[PDB]
């Protein structure tokens, strides 16, 4: 699993692969690792698929109730919900989640929550098995307040390198762009990012 | 066990083998593995057969209650969510792996659920012991915009691959088709390629062969 | 972590007649839930009208068969080309097996042929060389499924004379070669029906005073 | 497996079962647990099948060698100690064998030795070894007498093996019976437990709990 | 030490032409030591028959519990429970203790009173129903029984022939099992006549 | 070798009317890391034998050196090393199999699964298998690892029995092999898109194709997959 | 372990129980009565894990006495055996199960018949002419199977038990310090003065 | 030589459950003759000839002369010595 | 374990050894002489692991007899005890050690004094008035410490050993089936006809 | 430990860090992880310091003897010596070695030998703990036939990123340049490569 979220001037972009493997067998090569917990608050999941799906479902329920009662939640609020669920149940959960949101007040925000329930707000966050292979490249190629095209290119190159080196990642690169214009879903196939 | 599900343009088909095994021994040579969560929502099971049967019956009963409560046709996403939440509740100790297909007011749906509570969506899926062999057929012959007969043939061929090239599957092929406009058709033993050859000799013993010490009639009535 | 042993399944059966012997085996070689081959014979003619099979770990079986063939070659070389009697071959196989008493050949061994008096003979060996001459003996995966059946139809066990109320047992007889072939085929068909490691094909080697002949019969592939 | 041997005025009586099992699966019921070491020495096969058979046949070969070297029958003590020293040299290597070497020599008379894989060598008068040793021990110790006739001693050994085969699940098949005098051993037949049980029940008035 | 192999025993049910048969061994023992030769494993509730193989205490507990439940069933519905209903009841009762299972292997046999259909079925320790029309086997000699049945059986057997077949299968399977034997019983069940016969076998 | 380090994935092979075809990916995996590319796992020996090795790459290089030394030794004092007394596929197999069973019996095996494929002097097709346990089996279709699970059904659909070998053409067999390689790349996490393929025909000879790639992949349907059940966007 | 034997002769049930309780390398007592009179015509001998035996036996005794007082009636030996079997079966799957094996010997006055039940710590009940718990059976049965007749008198059963005790004192690696023998018949439960 | 011959006979019996052939025994004895020289060797060849007589089922009754030259001959009648 | 007792009186050494050999739940023999006459004036009782006891005892016996034949002289009990102690000490660090405990009772004719040595399977030798191997001592010592006097006669020592055997038959969880008693004095080694 | 070797048109350059840690304690922060086995054949070592040092010493001995007997060894020859020593003793060694050499015939060559004794010839090779963090960057920034300055810059950036992310690496970046001109030793201190 290789996931990331990058904040650019117009908003945020989440990117991930689509390879979920039970051991060395690619169980699903079209997995949608980008999950929606609120209209413009999404999450990249890594680790136990069951755990990540359950956490995302419970967070979506809590955020729907928050929307019905007190209005649109901040990205930080969804991050804190994820944090509560992960930290209090750390001994029975194996999930690392990046949460990316866009609200006009705080622009775009990214919060990574690794194992243990710790929550870290970052301009860009990477996680998953393949992330270890792109820690250098990203640190050498990341810039703040990038444009949409260059942010998509950065995420594409990072995920392509991660897929190339990490066998646990692969398939197609899926991106979700959260901006004032809304939510856009982009897909990049192997015949495109392999030649990069 | 080899179970597959394939979505075609106007619905979804599932298929499975009919061989229940107690270890290396064939316990049942015609065990139907296609269960009915709802009249038009079916699922194929794998793993702990008792666990699969039990959770499918429980979720089907609760779904029937939900339909009588909401006065609406059952939805595949509802059974999916209920199964996933229960399985995650019991932390994979319920060894059920399901391929759940169905047609509901929202359309055709094909999902897979694992014992620990994870769910996957796709147009073609395979689970069980021979799931790899069947998948080899699927990845080789699946295309977008499949017809009914094309998807039926693809699912039957995947199940046949699981039957021939996997020791965990065999016997016959059960199919269940769920089209958008029609009722679900459950073809039990759609293909029977493992008919036993006639025995070389009859072993009907001559009466009195067994030594009997005493016989007594037992009154079954009251 | 390295396990120097493995299981290739398979089932072999040897029946001794009055003037003949028969050693048959399934031609299916497997590993876990996958099939490695559908025709990998394990019943080998070693010369001097001695057929041998070592079912279990295919590597150890092949090794033991090769060593016994080499022992027969050197026996001819060293002792004026003297024919190896079936009891002598059995003792030599006992010594071969017990040579690796602490690293046993994970194979059950069965040899068949004709004794010095011209009668049919079958010898069975455990992995470490405990040997015994028997009328009928099955080994391998489906052994537990075939050995009782033989007791009912070869040695007429539990079969008493009709109408004698269990006082007089069934008179034992020497089965014809056709009868033992029928019984072997029925045993192997039943094993294919109820065992997942048996099928594909059945190869029978028939040892008569005129030599060794072959008989192949197809089996179910599920 | 149940093996028994006891010496009396008429010589030595040896009685074994014939069942060989690999857990709950009876591998065979035609097993010969009395190994004819030579026309004058017998051995009981209790424990590991291949171990006992192979090593007692090797003991017979060594006895023949001793007779060729010394022009004289090997004493029961000598063969028993040969087997004991062999198994002690293989101690801890994984051998499992509890055997009785029985013989009738001029110097020693009737003599029975118990040799186990742990190296124990014990000269004795009444020995039972195997999973059903307790049942045969009960029967023998209750009905043993040195003044028994050959017929009565043979029947006592057979009945002890029968009791063991009945109660013990790992003992059964058929009873092998041998009588050893100074002129050597004499086979006294293989008796199927299935029919022997009914015969003994009808003639003896025993096994009343079983219905037939 | 395997809870299903401490006490031992075997049961086998078969079908024929308008008839069923259910047979069992009579052996109960503490592993190697045989204790009782009178431990029958085929119980009857109304016109349905249940043979339980495995840990003896669980066998007796299941017999008592199912007698309880079938009695309450008759008192409520005012009808005798049918084999299919009792099979479902056994399955549900077994799965009710999924994580604390009864180490048993139930087998149900009978003839449907209203339809006359011969019906047999089997279970595992957690209630998985195995509904075969030819035969159902359970116990320590499950493999031997499987072989004997797959070899000897041919459908549409008359009661006098089905009896011989099931008896030979049970006997030749029990003589190949160290933990089964010490006697056997066979029930031949017809629509209005059920006969029970004790078999003569080896007591070793 | 007690634990494999750098590992080679699946190998596949089948028989056709005039010979055999074998193929294997060019990937050396350092566990879960796709560390090395362009690693040839098909070793040609002469003009009639190809050895496909899967498993520990160090032991694979050891077997390469062993095969080269075997060729050199067969060249010694052999004026017929070009003809009748050249290394037959059966010789190379039997030697490798003896070595593997010996290494197993010494409790230090060669962590490999080897498929020897070639054409004998008389034109017969030779296809056989060995592994770290020394197990030998021969079938019209042979594969290692995930190959044995996924490629074997597809390849057996072409040649289920020996009687199907005379009917199978070289084009059919090569197409089936390419389809099996594509399927493995689909569902094998330790597979590679780059692979090599050898064809040993009793008439054409040894054709060795390197740097091949998996083509005609279907990934468009991935655009329609949304969420894992209830999600729609 | 401890010796628990029982035989059913015509119109009587004889129970033998070792007199020795040994904890460690020291025999603590050579005069231990491992029986509990559940009812005037039903006795129960027990053996197994230290402490659990006496506790379970006295619990069953209290329950049977309470039933006899409430209904002013003595429960049949079959009913007491079924009750004890249900108790043990409930115990096996409890938090800390009872590891106690029992022999119940009673005289059914309604049938005027002797009845002997063998139940283990698992709840496996059987009615048998002769029974034993522990390794004792491994010897005694072989004798009984041969020398037991259904029409045996109480003195014949006592002699048979003496033969069993002799065999146990000969071929057992432990000295159970003799046996206390009790006879249950139509006239109640009595203790043999010396065995 | 006699010890080796006896051991070879009993060892062939143990290995093959049969009596060793006379010619085989004579050949096994002769094999020891030339195992001399300057621990697979001895100091000198044997200083004794052997008349090995016997019977087997293959060649009936047989008589052999075995020399310290490792050579053995089948005689119908043979005298050795002074 | 087996019962091995020894006492040293003014002009004799008395050795008691269990008559019982039990393998499993069955007493195989009730008349086992667990002693080996090493020399005409030196006896050795042994107990421990099955097989090792008889093997070690007969080995020591053969060595002592060979020495007595070679030098035409009987070694003093001290020399035999030192030899067997050296053998056991070499054994402890071998591949398969001897697990045998021995009591050596001798009469030094040169000194005309009784001598009793206790050696365990480790090679720990001590010269003691009374000695015991196994759990036996745990009882017997308590009696001996009170009832042992240096001027005791052979009959007094026999009565003391009988009291020890009675205490063992009372408070031991095992039936060692009596004891064979042997007396070693200036006239050699003799066996008591009956001790119970 | 983070090590690499890169082949450029003029020759080869080996680079490494200087942090050797026993657990979380930096045992030596000035470690020379670049070892000379021949004048223009050097090796980067990772893993067991004892194992790598012993392997390097034995390789240096073998190469000195090869020079004394048959002349200057090829880079492939030193690679094969390392391969033999690592592969034949795989069950007792935990060492990963990169070997870089320059000979006028084949210009510069790099052979990486990981655990197990497999030998792989590569244009550029990376190894050590930090290598996992620079697998992407290198693959995106490596080119063939670079200049000396560009190769030094590539190695410097890669090792700097590896040091930043991998705590097991650190200290100073040490480089050895092997070309026709000879052997050059370069050192780059933290205050330089951290600002990159
Ligand atoms: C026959 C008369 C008296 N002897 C027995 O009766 C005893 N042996 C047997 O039956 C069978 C014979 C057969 N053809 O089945 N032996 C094996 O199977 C062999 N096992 C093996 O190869 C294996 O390791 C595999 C796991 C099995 C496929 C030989 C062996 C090896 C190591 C042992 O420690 C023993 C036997 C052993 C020793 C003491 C008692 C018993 C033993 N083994 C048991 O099974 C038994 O318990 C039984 O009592
Ligand atoms: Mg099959
Ligand atoms: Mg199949
Ligand atoms: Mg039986
Ligand atoms: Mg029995």
């Amino acid at each position: 699993t290789s996931i990331m979220a990058v904040t650019f001037k117009d908003g945020v972009i989440l990117g991930a692969d689509s390879r979920t493997t039970t051991g060395a067998y690619i169980a699903n090569r079209v997995t949608d690792k980008l999950t929606r917990v609120h209209d413009k608050i999404w999450c990249c999941r890594s680790g136990s698929a069951a755990d990540t799906q359950a956490i995302a479902d419970i967070v979506q329920y809590h955020l729907e109730l928050y929307t019905s009662q007190y209005g649109t939640p901040s990205t930080e609020t969804a991050a804190s919900v994820f944090k509560e669920l992960c930290y209090e149940n750390k001994d029975n959960l194996t999930a690392g989640i990046i949460v990316a949101g866009y609200d006009d007040k705080n622009k775009g925000e990214v919060y990574t929550i690794p194992l243990g329930g710790s929550v870290h707000k970052l301009p860009y966050a990477i996680a998953g098995s393949g992330s270890t292979f792109i820690y250098g490249y990203c640190d050498k190629n990341f810039r703040e307040n990038m444009s949409k095209e260059e942010t998509v290119d950065f995420i594409k190159h990072s995920l392509s390198q991660a897929i190339k080196w990490d066998g646990s990642s692969g398939g197609v690169i899926r991106m979700v762009v959260l901006t004032a214009a809304g939510v856009e879903r982009l897909i990049f196939y192997p015949d495109e990012y392999e030649q990069l | 066990t080899t179970i597959v599900g394939v979505k075609f343009n106007n619905g979804v088909v599932i298929a499975a083998d009919t061989r229940s095994t107690q270890g290396p021994i064939v316990a049942d040579k015609n065990c139907a593995k296609l269960h009915r969560i709802s009249p038009k929502i079916w699922c194929a099971g794998a793993g702990t057969a008792a666990d699969t049967e039990a959770v499918t019956q429980l979720i089907g009963s609760n779904i029937e209650l939900h339909s009588l409560y909401t006065s609406r046709e059952p939805r595949v996403v509802s059974a999916l969510q209920m199964l996933k939440q229960h399985l995650f509740k019991y932390q994979g100790h319920i060894g059920a792996y399901l391929i759940v297909a169905g047609v509901d007011p929202t359309g055709s749906h094909l999902f897979s659920i694992h014992a620990h509570g994870s769910t996957d969506v796709g147009y073609y899926l395979s689970l069980g012991s021979g799931s790899l062999a069947a998948m080899a057929v699927l990845e080789s012959h699946w295309k977008q915009d499949l017809t009914k007969e094309e998807a039926i043939k693809l699912a039957s061929d995947a199940i046949q691959a699981g039957i021939w090239n996997d020791l965990g599957s065999g016997s016959n092929v059960d199919v269940c088709v769920m089209e958008i406009g029609k009722d679900a058709e459950y073809l039990r033993n759609y293909l029977t390629p493992n008919v036993r050859e006639e025995k070389q000799k009859s072993y009907k013993f001559p009466r009195g062969t067994t030594a009997v010490l005493k016989e007594s009639i037992v009154n079954i009535c009251d | 972590q390295f396990n120097p042993y493995g299981d290739n399944g398979g089932t072999i059966l040897g029946i001794a007649g009055e003037d003949f012997a028969v050693l048959a085996g399934d031609t299916r070689n497997i590993t876990d839930y996958s099939i490695n081959s559908r025709y990998e014979p394990k019943v080998f003619d070693c010369g001097d009208n001695i057929v041998m099979s070592a079912n279990g770990f295919a590597a150890d079986g092949d090794a033991l068969v090769k060593r016994f063939k080499n022992s027969v070659k050197w026996y001819h070389f060293d002792h004026n080309d003297k024919k190896l009697s079936i009891n002598s071959a059995a003792r030599n196989i006992q010594h071969l097996l017990y040579g690796k008493r602490f690293f046993p050949y994970y194979v059950h061994t069965i040899i068949a042929g004709l004794d010095e008096d011209g009668k049919g003979a079958v010898y069975s060996f455990d992995p470490v060389g405990s040997y015994e001459r028997e009328q009928c003996r099955a080994g391998g995966a489906a052994a537990s499924l075939i050995m009782p059946f033989l007791d009912n139809q070869v040695n007429f066990k539990n079969q008493y004379e009709p109408g004698t109320n269990g006082k007089v047992k069934k008179p034992l007889k020497y089965l014809s070669v056709e009868e033992v072939i029928k019984l072997v085929r029925d045993s192997f068909t039943s094993a294919t029906e109820r065992h997942i490691q048996v099928g594909d094909g059945l190869e029978i080697l028939i040892v008569t005073k005129d030599g060794v002949r072959k008989e192949f019969y197809e089996l179910k592939r599920d | 497996t149940t093996t028994l041997a006891f010496r009396f005025q008429g010589g030595i009586i040896v009685a074994v079962d014939s069942r060989a099992t690999a857990g709950n699966w009876v591998a065979s019921q035609t097993v010969k647990k009395v190994i004819e070491i030579n026309p004058f020495l017998l051995g009981t096969m209790a424990g590991g099948a291949a171990d006992c058979q192979f090593w007692e046949t090797w003991l017979g070969s060594q006895c023949r060698l001793h007779e060729l070297r010394e022009k004289e029958r090997i004493s029961v003590a000598a063969a028993s100690k040969i087997l004991s020293n062999l198994v002690y040299q293989y101690k801890g290597a994984g051998l499992s064998m509890g055997t009785m070497i029985c013989g009738y020599t001029r110097k020693e008379g009737p003599t029975i030795y118990y040799v186990d894989s742990d190296g124990t060598r014990l000269k004795g008068d009444i020995f039972c070894v195997g999973s059903g040793q307790t049942f045969a021990y009960g029967v023998l110790d209750s009905n043993y007498k040195w003044d028994l006739s050959v017929e009565d001693a043979l029947y006592l050994g057979k009945r002890s093996i029968l009791a063991a085969a009945h109660r013990d699940a790992y003992s059964g098949g058929s009873v092998n019976l041998y009588h050893v005098t100074e002129d050597g051993w004499i086979y006294h037949g293989n008796h199927d437990v299935g029919e022997l049980f009914w015969k003994v029940k009808e003639e003896e008035g025993s096994f009343n709990n079983v219905i037939g | 030490s395997d809870p299903s192999s401490i006490n031992g025993g075997i049961v086998v049910a078969m079908t024929g032409k308008d008839c069923v048969a259910i047979a069992c061994d009579l052996r109960l023992g503490s592993q190697s030591l045989g204790v009782s030769n009178k431990f029958e494993k085929i119980f009857h509730y109304g016109h349905v028959f249940l043979g339980i193989t495995g840990l003896a205490t669980d066998v007796t507990t299941l017999n008592e519990m199912f007698r309880y439940k079938t009695n309450l069933y008759k008192l409520k519905e005012e009808r005798a429970i049918e084999p299919e209903t009792f099979t479902q009841l056994v399955s549900s009762s077994l799965y009710e203790r999924r994580f604390g299972p009864y180490f048993v292997g139930p087998v149900v046999a009978g003839i449907n009173s209203k339809s006359g259909k011969p019906f047999i079925a089997g279970f595992d320790l957690i209630g998985c129903i195995d509904e075969a029309k030819d035969f159902i086997v359970s116990g320590t000699a499950s493999d031997q029984l499987f072989g004997m049945c797959e070899s000897l059986y041919e459908p549409n057997l008359e009661p006098e022939d089905l009896f011989e077949t099931i008896s030979q299968a049970l006997l030749n399977a029990a003589d190949r099992d160290a933990l089964s034997g010490w006697g056997a019983v066979v029930y031949i069940i017809k629509k209005d006549e059920v006969v029970k016969r004790y078999l003569k076998m080896r007591q070793d | 070798t007690q634990q494999p380090i750098v590992t080679g994935t699946s190998v596949i092979s089948m028989k056709y009317d005039n010979g055999v075809i074998i193929a294997a990916d060019n990937l050396g995996s350092y566990g879960s890391l796709l560390r090395f590319n362009g690693v040839e796992r098909l070793i040609p020996v002469g003009d009639n034998t190809v050895v496909g090795i899967s498993g520990d790459i160090s032991d694979m290089q050891h077997i390469e050196r062993l095969l080269k030394d075997l060729v050199t030794e067969n060249a010694y004092d052999n004026p017929l090393a070009d003809a009748e007394e050249a290394l037959e596929p059966s010789y190379i197999f039997e030697y490798l199999a003896t070595v593997m069973y010996q290494r197993r019996s010494k409790m230090n095996p060669l962590w490999n699964a080897i498929i020897v494929a070639g054409v004998q002097s008389n034109g017969d097709q030779f296809l056989r298998y060995v592994n770290l346990l020394g197990v030998t089996y021969s079938s019209p279709t042979l594969a290692t690892g995930f190959g044995a699970h996924m490629a074997n059904p597809l390849l057996r659909k072409v040649v289920d029995r020996e009687s199907d070998i005379p009917k199978t053409t070289v084009q059919v067999a090569e197409e089936a092999i390419v389809n099996a390689m594509r399927v493995l790349y689909y569902r094998d996490a330790r597979s590679s898109r780059n692979f090599s393929l050898a064809i040993i025909d009793k008439n054409t000879g040894l054709t060795f194709k390197k740097n091949l790639q998996v083509e005609n992949m279907k990934w468009d349907f991935a655009k329609d997959i949304k969420g894992y059940g209830t999600q729609k966007i | 372990m401890d010796i628990i034997l029982g035989i059913r002769v015509q119109d009587s049930v004889i129970l033998a129980s070792s007199k020795a309780v040994t904890r460690g390398i020291s025999v603590l007592k050579d005069s231990d009565d491992k029986t509990r009179q559940l009812s005037p015509h039903t006795l129960m001998s027990f053996a197994g894990e230290a402490g659990d035996t006496v506790q379970f036996a006295e619990y069953i005794q209290a329950n049977i006495q309470l039933y006899s007082i409430r209904e002013d009636y003595e429960l049949s030996p079959q009913a007491v055996s079924s009750f004890v079997r249900q108790e043990l079966a409930k115990s096996i799957r409890s938090r800390r199960p009872y590891q106690v094996n029992v022999l119940i010997g009673g005289y059914d006055k309604k049938k005027n018949k002797p009845e002997l039940y063998q139940i283990d710590y698992l709840g496996t009940k059987v009615e048998l002419p002769y029974g034993a718990h522990g390794y004792s059976g491994f010897y005694t049965f072989s004798l009984l199977d041969h020398h037991y007749r259904p029409d045996m008198t109480t003195e014949e059963g006592l002699d048979l038990l003496k033969l069993c005790v002799q065999e146990l004192e000969k071929r057992m690696p432990m000295d159970f310090k003799g046996v206390i023998v009790k006879i249950v018949d139509k006239d109640g439960i009595r203790q043999v003065d010396d065995f | 030589m006699i010890e080796h011959a006896r051991t070879a006979a009993v060892t062939h019996n143990l290995y093959y459950d049969e009596d060793i052939n006379v010619e085989s025994l004579t050949q096994s004895v002769c094999d020891l003759a030339l195992r001399f020289g300057e621990e697979r060797l001895m100091s000198r060849p044997f200083g004794v000839a052997l008349l090995i007589a016997g019977h087997d089922a293959d060649d009936g009754y047989q008589l052999f002369h075995a020399e310290p030259s490792g050579t053995f001959y089948r005689y119908n009648a043979k005298a050795i010595g002074s």
